[PDB]
């Protein structure tokens, strides 16, 4: 099926401009309309504008002055350009097909979407996380199931993404929203619960990704004894 | 020394506009009139069907018609007659398959704004028409029939014209259209304001007489107005049949690293401007002085 | 330009119940142009209904759309645990595409007590000069709970932060983690590190803890 | 208790208006446009051919459709459905013979605002269509062919319906049209902006295996053209498809002192409004409240 | 072929109204337009107005206030009505088909015309002519051809119409314009020339018609000896 | 409303020559609506040309129409003796049908002398108390001629009227008649009643006459 994939700087300095790129696969930009949409944390959705594969564009009025949407059908992608970024522009940016149908008798809707990219407007530098194990207790509930995890500490900006044993282990996993430490750096933890019996044989590695800093870390979590 | 570029020809854009209008026009209801001098309140609505239309230049302007045998569509043209209007065109709204159009003068002709650029659509113009009868369920139901050995024949003829174009040491394969809008994926088309969508998987799976396509009919989800049961339901439109002539195709070619002497083609190419484009290719508007 | 106002800001019910979310336009709008979207936490929105009442493909038929003119309604016949999402109506008119502010759908369920775990700072981290102690409250409901850090029975304040998950997709519960953060120095001048949790699902406040140096 | 009067129905007047417009529209040339924002100067001209058209009521109004079997056209109607639009009509410009129209539901039906009044035209609606082929001189003298025994058959069938109407103790005779305008005297008709005129003497000399009618072709011939002749000749007019279905007639009856049990009928009755009238007879526009 | 035939009062009193009727034969009023046109003596042509067989009319602006054109298709004729006749209204009145064609793509022109009727506005009474012979001279040119005629005297109003031997004899005939005698009555003569040899055998009668007075006179002209 | 002005008020030529009559409209006019008519003396007008250049049926092809916009032309290639008529251009526009004031076409020919005849009053008329004497001038050209009545050699005045025919259709000539009108009384007190004609085609003035009582 058709799949979209945004990509671009997680971080952007104040007053400077934003550039993003959505990449299509499974389908073709040809014949279709393509939109960018953004959503501020906790806030609602805001349509930015679209471009016809032809090249003609149409922007949201309240943004018109600062927006540029380009297309490169040859390489099968389209792009965003946002001028004079400010804190108010910090958001998740999505690409999506539509909302206008290819043909006049088609249907009006935003379909496939992207995953979205979190863009942060800040002068602060990028900083990679430090990962620490949350060693499982031989006490906690060694009759039944126990809990362990990873402490991802002191990184900027957001986000990070954890998985376990390369995403083999998925259920019983909780990754917490990050918290902003007074140091101006984020920190979160991800945890999972597993039958105590398994502690001895099964091995556990969390896989931490921090794209903004090009960091990929794999920390082995195990019982301290 | 005369230039033609069918791929940048505002006549296409212009025609599309008009067709769109013809469609909106066909949806709006009558606005009640005022004044003591009105004959009736009944206003005429022209149904959304292929209308014979010429395009014409104002005084001080003129239309150039290229007459070169098997004209490229782009570049210079030698036998260029100058005329006041185009031939009458009864344009048909469709995807994938060009319908009721002009036939290639001699043999099958293909055209593209670039053949190295796989992004650019390829327009096929057939020299021999292929019939296709379509019927609705009286409310097998809602389909289209086609001469098989005649169609297979056509695909082969096309494949040849592509081998010529891309070096005939290559193997040609046709695949159904991949992901996209429903209308783009299926072979869809108008029939009096009702739109057929047709699974053309059987039309685009080729290698080395009767074919039936499963179709669905989408009725215009009236954009304008609502709550009109003081009038009841609309039967007498028209009724028609959409049995027609396939005179062309829109194609696009695949471009992956691992395709060797082997080329894949699929059935949906560009937008509908490309339809008009297939009729208007031999014309251009230009000023006098 | 049109303004879309959604139904109840927040809407909260149990599984099996029927949900009604409305969308009201500042003006009159054609049904072709009205769509609804479902956004689960952490994900992009998914097209739910297009053309007012047309179900997007793959969408479970317990969703239906309705209405026209100015008032439109998304309806879920039998709410599921993972129907937990924010729901947006959207329209495209006059070359501009607007959304409502959305309706948060919350799920009601039976009270559930957390499973508590405590984590000592790793040796790896102690090397760094800072110590993080972590308390995990797992799969509980409802949301209102309270952690208390005690170091050698001394109650802590303003030296710990906590974070909560969104309601679960399967069981509609919350999980919470608190982080006590000390400098290696301070951490190493106290023995009993204890975490106390008070929650409605606990007849009596639960305390998990450990000793530094020991287990 | 519902009233219909096909003979005073502004829908007829209205339609005629529109047809006229469609004609002028088809003659005016394109007005050159102004402003930096114009796509092309090429304006669309719809050729003068039968266009599918519904007539429709605005909100607060409605159209009544009489559905009585063999409806009189005037007086009360029992089975009257109320609708928003008429059926689609592709109106054909002609005299004497009604073409491509609706067929009488069961058997031949005739109508007149009055039958005792010989001044009033009689509209015949056939239950069985009669085919007729006509061709442009390959540009082979313009003419039309017709199934003889089929036509003679029709006239007889009509005669019967008149005997019924005027007492069947009378003898029916058909005579060609007497003096009048050329179009009125001949059977004339449109074919893409070119008009055929046909000597129908052979069609209306009946009493007690195909027919050929000779025809002339008057052409557009202006207007709005003076000091403007730089281009070539017409586009699609080599051998035009004009063949059609005869679905009715316009007749008038003679009234002299010395006609006994004997009645003479002739070929052309009233104006063209009567053509439209033959399709719109079962409809009426009316207000809601 | 189609033939029109006007008819009505030759004479009309001042201030009173005029009525005329054109009668069609060879064709039918149905489907067609019908005009009245008038021409004053020596003057030019003036279109009065027309009527569609349907009944709708259209009058010349400068006459609108006084004109009525009716139709009676049943009897195949149409009519004129002119109000407040004055000397300025004295004219020959013609009916004619057109000028608008039956169908929109027909031709615009006034065809078949009538003969015209001369209408005279006057309070004077109608008076029949007295006819006298212009006996041929046995002198004039009794070697070759001689001349004879009719004196039509003292009649009102115009016109009269002479013919010879019931219009058998036509060539060599001259009928002169009438002259107005100070008595207020008209008088004209009609003459013809004929080979003298014929005088003895051939017989000559002029046929005088004065419609206004219902007079038809046949006077025998012959040599006085 | 449009005003049609015709070409020359009067136009006069010999047979065989070419005649050009123009018609000029106050405004611009479509050719479909312009027509020409020919009115011979004593007759209704006859349609000559319709649609500017279309020849009416039955009309001799030596007539042709031309022009457009504002200026239009009727042309007769080879004038005939009976092409003697008044010629009107006409147009129909804006629901109104107007004519030009016409062009009188006169024919030129060779000089021709009249044949003169004189007529005594009938006995029938003398009974009435009035006497009419008549002088006939037959088939002459050109038009200017002069009659003189002499009664017993006494020249008459103000007691006779005369009338002239229009040019002939075949030979393009005129004929004239004069009427001396006396009362029975006066008529019967004179013997020689004489008519004297002077005309360009007569080398010497001609006198026809008679005696009352005698022949
Ligand atoms: C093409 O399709 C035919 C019949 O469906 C099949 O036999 C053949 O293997 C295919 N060729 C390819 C894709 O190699
Ligand atoms: C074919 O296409 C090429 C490239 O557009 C063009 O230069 C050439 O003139 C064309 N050949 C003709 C005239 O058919
Ligand atoms: C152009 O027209 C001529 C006929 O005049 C034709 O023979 C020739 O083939 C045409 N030229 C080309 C190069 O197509
Ligand atoms: C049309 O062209 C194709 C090959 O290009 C060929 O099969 C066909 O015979 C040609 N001629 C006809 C019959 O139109
Ligand atoms: C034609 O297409 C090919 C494929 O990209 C490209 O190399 C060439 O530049 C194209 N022509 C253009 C874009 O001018
Ligand atoms: C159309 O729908 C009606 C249901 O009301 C049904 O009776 C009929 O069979 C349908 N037509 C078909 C054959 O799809
Ligand atoms: C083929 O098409 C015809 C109509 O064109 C239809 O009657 C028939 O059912 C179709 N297929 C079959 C089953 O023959
Ligand atoms: C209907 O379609 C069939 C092909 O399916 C074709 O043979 C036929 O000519 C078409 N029309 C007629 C005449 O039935
Ligand atoms: C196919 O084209 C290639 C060019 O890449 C050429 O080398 C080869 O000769 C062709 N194959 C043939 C003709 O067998
Ligand atoms: C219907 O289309 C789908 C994909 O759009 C295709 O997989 C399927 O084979 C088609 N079915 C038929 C019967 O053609
Ligand atoms: C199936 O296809 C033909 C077209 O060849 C169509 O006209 C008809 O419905 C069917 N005829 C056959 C071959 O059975
Ligand atoms: C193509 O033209 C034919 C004949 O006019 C018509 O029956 C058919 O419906 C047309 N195609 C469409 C779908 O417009
Ligand atoms: C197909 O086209 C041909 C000519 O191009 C035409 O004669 C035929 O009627 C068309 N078939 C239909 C009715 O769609
Ligand atoms: C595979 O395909 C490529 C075309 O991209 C061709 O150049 C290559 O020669 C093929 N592989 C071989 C070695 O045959
Ligand atoms: C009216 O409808 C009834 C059935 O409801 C039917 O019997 C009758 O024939 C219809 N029309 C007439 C002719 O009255
Ligand atoms: C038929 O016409 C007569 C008079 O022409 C009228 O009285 C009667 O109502 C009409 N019949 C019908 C069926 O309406
Ligand atoms: C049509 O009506 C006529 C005359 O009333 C009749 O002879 C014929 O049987 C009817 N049906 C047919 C055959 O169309
Ligand atoms: C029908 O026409 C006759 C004949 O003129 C007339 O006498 C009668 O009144 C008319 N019927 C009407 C007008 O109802
Ligand atoms: C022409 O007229 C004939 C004779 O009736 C008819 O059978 C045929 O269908 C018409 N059309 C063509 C294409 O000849
Ligand atoms: C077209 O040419 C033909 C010769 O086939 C001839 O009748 C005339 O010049 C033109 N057609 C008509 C009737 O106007
Ligand atoms: C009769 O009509 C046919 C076509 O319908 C035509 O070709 C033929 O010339 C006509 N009559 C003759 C002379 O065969
Ligand atoms: C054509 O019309 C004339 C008179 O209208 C008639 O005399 C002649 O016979 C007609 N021609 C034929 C053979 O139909
Ligand atoms: C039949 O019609 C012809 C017309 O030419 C006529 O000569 C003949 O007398 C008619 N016969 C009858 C029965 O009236
Ligand atoms: C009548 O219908 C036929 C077939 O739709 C059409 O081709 C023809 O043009 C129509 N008749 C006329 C004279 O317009
Ligand atoms: C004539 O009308 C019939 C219905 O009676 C229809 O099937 C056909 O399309 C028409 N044929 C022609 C010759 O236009
Ligand atoms: C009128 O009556 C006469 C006898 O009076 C008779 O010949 C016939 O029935 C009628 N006229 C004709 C010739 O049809
Ligand atoms: C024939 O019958 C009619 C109808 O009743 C009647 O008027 C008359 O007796 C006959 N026709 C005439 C008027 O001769």
């Amino acid at each position: 099926q058709v799949q979209l994939q945004e990509s671009g700087p997680g971080l952007v300095k104040p007053s400077e401009t934003l550039s993003l790129t959505c990449t299509v696969s499974g389908g073709s930009i040809s014949s279709h309309y393509w939109s960018w949409i953004r959503q501020s944390p906790g806030k609602g959705l805001q349509w930015i504008g679209y471009i016809y594969y032809s090249g003609s564009t149409n922007y949201s009025p309240s943004l018109k002055s600062r927006v540029t949407i380009s297309v490169e059908t040859a390489k099968n992608q389209f792009s965003l350009k946002l001028t004079s970024m400010t804190a108010a522009d910090t958001a998740v940016y999505y690409c999506a097909r539509g909302p206008v149908p290819a043909v006049f008798y088609g249907d009006y809707r935003l379909d496939p979407w992207g995953q979205g990219t979190l863009v942060t407007v800040s002068s602060a530098s990028t900083k990679g996380p430090s990962v620490f194990p949350l060693a499982p207790s031989s006490k906690s509930t060694s009759g039944g199931t126990a809990a362990l995890g990873c402490l991802v500490k002191d990184y900027f900006p957001e986000p990070v993404t954890v998985s376990w044993n390369s995403g083999a282990l998925t259920s019983g996993v909780h990754t917490f929203p990050a918290v902003l430490q007074s140091s101006g750096l984020y920190s979160l933890s991800s945890v999972v619960t597993v039958p105590s019996s398994s502690l001895g044989t099964q091995t556990y590695i969390c896989n931490v990704n921090h794209k903004p800093s090009n960091t990929k870390v794999d920390k082995k979590v195990e019982p301290k004894s | 020394t005369e230039n033609f570029n069918m791929w940048k020809n505002n006549m296409v854009e212009q025609m599309h506009e008009d067709i769109i209008s013809l469609w909106d026009q066909s949806l709006k209801p009558c606005v009640k009139l005022t004044g003591g001098s009105v004959i009736t309140q009944a206003c005429p609505k022209v149904s959304f069907e292929p209308i014979p239309i010429h395009y014409c230049a104002p005084a001080g302007f003129a239309i150039l018609k290229c007459n070169d045998k098997k004209f490229n569509g782009t570049g210079p043209c030698t036998n260029v007659s100058t005329v006041q209007c185009t031939h009458g065109i009864r344009p048909v709204v469709s995807t994938q398959l060009l319908l009721n159009g002009s036939l290639a003068e001699e043999e099958i002709v293909i055209r593209s704004e670039n053949f190295t650029n796989n992004a650019k659509t390829i327009i096929v113009q057939l020299n021999e028409s292929v019939v296709i009868n379509c019927t609705r369920p009286n409310n097998r139901q809602a389909h289209c029939n086609l001469s098989k050995t005649q169609w297979e024949n056509t695909l082969e003829q096309i494949a040849i014209k592509l081998k010529e174009q891309f070096g005939n040491n290559k193997t040609i394969i046709f695949n159904p259209s991949s992901g996209g809008d429903p209308e783009i994926v299926t072979h869809s088309f108008n029939c009096g304001g009702e739109f057929f969508y047709c699974n053309s998987t059987q039309l685009f799976t080729w290698n080395d007489r009767n074919i039936t396509l499963p179709c669905r009919i989408k009725q215009i989800i009236n954009m304008w107005q609502e709550v009109g049961k003081a009038m009841y339901a609309p039967p007498i439109r028209g009724q028609i049949r959409c049995s027609s002539n396939i005179t062309g195709l829109l194609l696009t070619r695949d471009g992956g690293k691992d395709t060797n002497g082997t080329e894949i083609f699929r059935p949906g190419g560009g937008d509908m401007r490309d339809n008009w484009r297939s009729e208007l290719y031999k014309y251009k508007v230009v000023k006098i002085e | 330009e049109i303004v879309l106002t959604q139904s109840p800001g927040t809407l909260s019910l149990s599984a099996g119940e029927r949900a009604t979310l409305s969308c009201r336009a500042s003006q009159s709008v054609s049904s072709r142009y009205l769509a609804w979207y479902q956004q689960k936490p952490g994900q992009a929105p998914r097209l739910l209904i297009y053309g007012a009442s047309s179900r997007a493909t793959g969408i479970p038929d317990r969703f239906s759309g309705s209405g026209s003119g100015t008032d439109f309604t998304l309806t879920i016949s039998r709410v599921e645990p993972e129907d937990f999402a924010v729901y947006y109506c959207q329209q495209y008119d006059n070359s501009v595409c607007t959304f409502g502010q959305g309706t948060k759908l919350e799920i009601k369920r039976t009270v559930a007590a957390p499973s508590v775990f405590i984590f000592p700072p790793s040796d790896e981290q102690l090397k760094s000069g800072t110590a993080s102690v972590v308390c995990l409250l797992n799969n509980f409901y409802p949301r209102e709970a309270k952690v208390q850090w005690k170091v050698d029975n001394a109650l802590q304040s303003g030296n710990s932060q906590e974070s909560v998950t969104e309601q679960d997709s399967k069981d509609s519960t919350y999980s919470l983690s608190s982080t006590l953060t000390l400098s290696k120095a301070d951490y190493e001048k106290h023995k009993v590190y204890a975490c106390e949790v008070t929650h409605q699902g606990l007849s009596s406040p639960v305390t998990k803890s450990f000793n530094r140096g020991e287990c």
